[PDB]
């Protein structure tokens, strides 16, 4: 039968190790489950496997832009804050505005500035102007697990065009990630 | 309170799920969801101190005003070893899914029923918690915009 | 060991130096009536929960049936549940023969119309609950003497219809559970409707199932010396009823976002 | 029925509702009373109507008579300092009738709880129909009334609190309204 | 073995449900039954089984006679004030002192007077004058239970003598009942 | 017998008044969480003893294999 | 109380049946009787006297 | 009558077992009683009138 | 199950021959028979077995 720990009674200081799935009930209460679509929203996998807005950059030339990849505390990515460490696979959306040139995409998490000079030996994918392109960055991380929190939680992005006259624009840039395995998660954040 | 007479309130608000830091989280990610929600109030008290206080929650209730809970759902808590009260409210909405947020989910009231008693080497009055969680049936559906800046 | 230990050596050093008489000491130990345990009981939607409970009392070799085997009240055990779900009187008017085809006759308010009055069987509990999901079963009732002709439409008007209703082409109304009854022909027009809106409980106290309506759809042709005073009527029944949401007394809550 | 149960409660909630347990009193024991003073009382079955805020209120409106079982909770909570000790023993219409010619201290014969303060917090009394006759017109006193008095007056030590407040809860075990009636109409069921 | 329980240590709080028969022991003692007589004189059937006098009526005519019954406060049958219902026969022992005629009894628990205008329809048995007889009323109560105390508890009961001269007398009354039905004993009561 | 004995009582008297909806109370008694027990921690010549103990705490499925 | 002293005496008295409710009764009705009598002294102090 | 409008009462009075010649003997009888009562009300109209 | 008839819709003119024990029901009524004594109080043979004045 139903014990009076399940119906209320409960002592604080009894709840470690973290992590108790205990049932509660009262005799016109049962946990009911009711699904409304085929699969879940809350798996981490689905929910992070959708992308959100990082930042843009208008370029006037081809020199190179590279800018820190750390997780939102804007969209529905925030929920990423509630973990302390990362790691797997990262999905990065490009979008190349421009007239007439090509856009060198590379990734790296190595902290060396240097190491970015010769793009080509990182990757450097070529999205053709006026074409958008998705490119998954493998954990090639020196760390095994990133700090989520990080101003460069994820690793670096490289953009240069190779523009071909006085043209000029912008690159949009989206992140998403693949199979993310996040561990130990922390207290929630606070608000602004 | 010691002061507090039995049917004086000692706490009343109308919760949302913000009102919860890690709900607050799927609250700025999610735009619906569905399950149950349990509050539990820990009175942390001395070992002499005794009494009893009655714990209501109306459903989808709006008006921010103290009322009878012999109607609602409440739960009542005697004083003993352990001071942590559960509360469990099932899924009410006309909706399947409800905006994560949206309408709030309810009146909650916590009345005195036993005026806190004491002796010559116990406090008068003491301090209490309230905690919020899904239900094991829990369940957040779709990702919407964001309503607010985390840090 | 101990402190529990004591019953038996007592008990048995007592026994040991016992002589023909016998011993001339026993002891016994045990745990107390009142034991550190915590009692939890749980009434419809209520929770006590107590952490110095006593032992339960009750009268002497006592009947909790409550069932009155002598049955001084010969009625079904579940009428006061069923109650409320009882046939009854939502509304009355009479037609006026001057009235032109498509003219409404009278209307109500579903479902709120179960608890119109204080005198109403639904009233009570309805007064307790925020929600609620319910089939109806109606039945409209048009009585005229035989030398009178006529027809009325009696048709169900969900929220949407009763919404736009003016938008609606009228001679279509036929497309919603209806019933053209032709007077002089039927004097009663049955309807059972179940729970029909686009959400899953509507708000007690309101108008969100629709609402029963009643049309002209061809005047009434009275006769001469015929009488004139025709009545309409339109009574109800709850096929099947459910209050959820709880809340105070009568007091308007939004399960709607 | 809703298949995806918008509302998770059981489907006879609002059938049971009436029957919940409902705060019927509260009082304020007061130190100087004596041996045997009455703290509370609690009209009974009425008093589960009590005011139009209570559950079973709705029902009993629409019927005059009523047969039905009582599940009280009489709850006393005092500090460890205190002592003292309360008598919460149900009294049938018989015993409400002639309370002044029963003698005290033999009350233990009805369905009580001396409970010793400082000991326990909470009594239970599970009381059936109990009544001269088959039914008891509703919105009345015959079904007898709970009470509570004073068995040994509250010992209070000097810095230790002076307010205990003696609550009662009640449940009904099983609830039956019959006779059909107009709205809070006065019945008569009896003869 | 024995408990502490059973040994005079106990928790008055701890006594319900009502009816505990629990034995109390000693090392020198123990529950000894025994019997002087056959059998029992507590058993309700046996004790009440015998009557015990209620009032005496003197009549001069034949005016008719009704007086409530009730439980008495005053002999042995006092011990009924123990209960609060009660359900069963009665009988009634009905002494007529006259010289010459005969006595109309007769018993109703119904309250209307006027019922009783017409006693033959009642009952009305006949006792000689100088005879007494013992009739057995039924329990012809309109109400399932008679509360033991009220002034009416027992029904009604009714003498009518049918005189033929100038002789007048005194009719004595004694009750008793055949097997009674008592329940939900109350406290015991004061002394006056 | 008691105060043990009262989620039965409750919890059958319950059970037989009940009718076809069923019964309208349970009731269910118990020890608390917070028992008097008293632990004892031995590390390398140390000995910790507490009489007021709680229950330990842990990461969500840790490995302690380090 | 407090105030008494040990072998101090805190109740004493000669015990009749009539001297309690219920039995009184009995008392008034039967002539003779037998059998043990249990008396049970309840004394209401706080968890800290002793 | 045609004349009565909806919600007009056409007859109301409290109902006791000596209205009724039959019962009303019983009445005289009998000092009790139990079981369910039946009415029957008989219009007596045209096969016009409805 | 049952009738229209049962149900309180019948004809006064239909009612010989004299003695028709018709049963009359409604959803939540039952004829019920209940006895609170060992025999009847309404047979001829009990009733005035029982003398009256003349």
């Amino acid at each position: 039968t139903m014990s009076p720990n399940e119906l209320g009674l409960t002592s604080a200081q009894d709840d470690g190790p973290l992590g108790q799935e205990k049932p509660n009930y009262f005799l016109n209460f049962r946990s009911m489950n009711v699904d409304i679509f085929t699969v879940s929203h809350t798996k981490v996998d689905n929910l992070f496997g959708r992308a959100w807005f990082f930042m843009e950059h208008t370029f006037t030339n081809e020199g190179q832009w590279r800018v820190p990849l750390e997780f939102p505390k804007q969209g529905h990515g925030s929920l990423s804050l509630l973990f302390a460490y990362f790691t797997g696979e990262l999905n990065i959306h490009v979008l190349f505005l421009s007239e007439r040139g090509f856009l060198r995409v590379a990734h790296t998490y190595d902290t060396s500035n240097d190491r970015v000079n010769f793009l080509s030996s990182n990757g450097v994918i070529t999205v053709p102007a006026g074409e958008q392109m998705t490119l998954s960055a493998p954990y090639y991380s020196n760390k095994p697990l990133r700090t989520v929190r990080d101003n460069n939680s994820l690793g670096y992005l490289m953009c240069k065009p190779f523009l071909t006259g006085t043209s000029t624009g912008k690159i949009e840039v989206y992140l998403s990630l693949r199979c993310p395995n996040f561990f130990f998660p922390l207290p929630a954040p606070k608000v602004t | 309170s010691a002061t507090t007479a039995p049917q004086s309130i000692v706490h009343r608000n109308i919760v949302y799920l913000r009102l919860f830091p890690n709900l607050n989280v799927f609250v700025n990610s999610y735009s619906y969801f569905r399950g149950s929600l349990v509050l539990r109030l820990s009175v942390y008290a001395s070992t002499f101190n005794r009494g009893r206080l009655r714990m209501g929650f109306f459903p989808n209730a709006t008006t921010d005003s103290t009322s009878t809970l012999d109607n609602a759902i409440y739960t009542i808590c005697d004083i003993g070893s352990d001071n942590s009260f559960e509360i469990t409210i099932p899924y009410s909405f006309s909706t399947w899914m409800r905006k994560t947020n949206g309408h709030p989910i309810g009146l909650f009231q916590i009345e005195v029923l036993n005026r806190l008693t004491y002796n010559s080497s116990s406090p008068s009055e003491v301090y209490c918690i309230v905690q919020g969680k899904m239900g094991q049936d829990a369940r957040f559906f779709c990702p919407t915009g964001s309503v607010v800046t985390f840090q | 060991v101990g402190n529990e230990i004591g019953g038996n050596l007592l008990t048995k050093v007592a026994d040991d130096a016992s002589n023909i008489l016998g011993p001339n000491c026993f002891a016994t130990t045990a745990e107390p009536e009142n034991k550190n345990v915590v009692q939890a009981t749980t009434t419809v939607n209520t929770t006590n929960l107590t952490q110095h409970p006593s032992a339960p009392t009750m009268p002497f070799s006592p009947d909790f049936s409550n069932v009155d085997n002598f049955h001084s009240m010969a009625y079904d055990i579940t009428t006061g549940d069923k109650n409320p779900s009882k046939l009854v009187r939502l509304e009355t008017h009479e037609w006026t023969p001057s009235w032109a085809r498509g003219y409404q006759i009278t209307h109500v308010e579903l479902p709120k119309v179960f608890w119109d009055h204080q005198d109403k069987p639904a009233y009570g509990q309805s007064r307790y609950f925020a929600a609620v999901r319910c089939g109806f079963h109606f039945q409209v009732q048009v009585n005229v003497n035989q030398g009178t002709a006529g027809s009325a439409l009696v048709v169900y008007e969900p929220k949407p219809v009763v919404t736009y209703d003016s938008k609606l082409e009228f001679g279509a109304f036929t497309n919603l559970p209806h019933v053209l009854m032709n007077l002089a022909e039927t004097t009663q027009a049955d309807l059972c409707i179940p729970y029909v809106a686009d959400t899953n409980y509507v708000k007690t106290d309101s108008s969100d199932l629709g609402q029963l309506k009643v049309y002209v759809w061809t005047p009434l042709s009275i006769p001469t010396g015929s009488a004139n005073q025709v009545d309409v009527t339109i009574l109800g029944s709850l096929l099947q009823l459910d209050f959820q949401n709880p809340r105070v007394f009568a007091q308007d809550v939004n399960i709607y976002d």
